[PDB]
C-alpha cells in the first residue's frame, strides 16, 4: 500500500524528490569542506619575549 | 575622491551589516516560494494549480 500511494500520485512522488534534492544543494553549500574528518589535538600556544 | 589616498573608509552599525551582506534573505525567500509551490502541487496533484 505504501509504494502504491506514490504510484497513484505521480506529482507527489516527484515533489518529494525535488524537496530532497533542494535540501541537498542547500546542504552541500553549507557543509564544511576538508581533507580528513580527523581530529587534530587542539593546541594553545604561549609566547614570551626577553 | 575628497579624502586622500592616505585615508580609508570603514563602517559601523547598520552600515557595516549592509556592506557585509551575503544576500541571504533573498536566497531564502526564493527557496520558500519554491517550497510553497511544490507543497501545494502535491496537494492538488497538479503543477499548474
Amino acid at each position: 500500500m505504501f509504494s502504491k500511494f506514490f504510484i497513484e500520485r505521480p506529482i507527489f512522488a516527484s515533489v518529494v524528490a525535488i524537496i530532497i534534492s533542494i535540501a541537498g544543494i542547500i546542504g552541500l553549500a553549507n557543509l564544511p569542506v576538508e581533507q580528513y574528518p580527523s581530529l587534530t589535538p587542539p593546541t594553545v600556544q604561549v609566547s614570551a619575549t626577553y | 575622491q575628497s579624502l586622500g589616498d592616505e585615508y580609508s573608509i570603514a563602517w559601523s552599525g547598520s552600515a557595516y551589516q549592509e556592506v557585509s551582506s551575503k544576500g541571504a534573505g533573498a536566497y531564502a525567500f526564493v527557496l520558500g516560494m519554491i517550497f510553497v509551490f511544490l507543497i501545494l502541487a502535491a496537494q492538488y496533484e497538479r503543477w499548474l494549480m
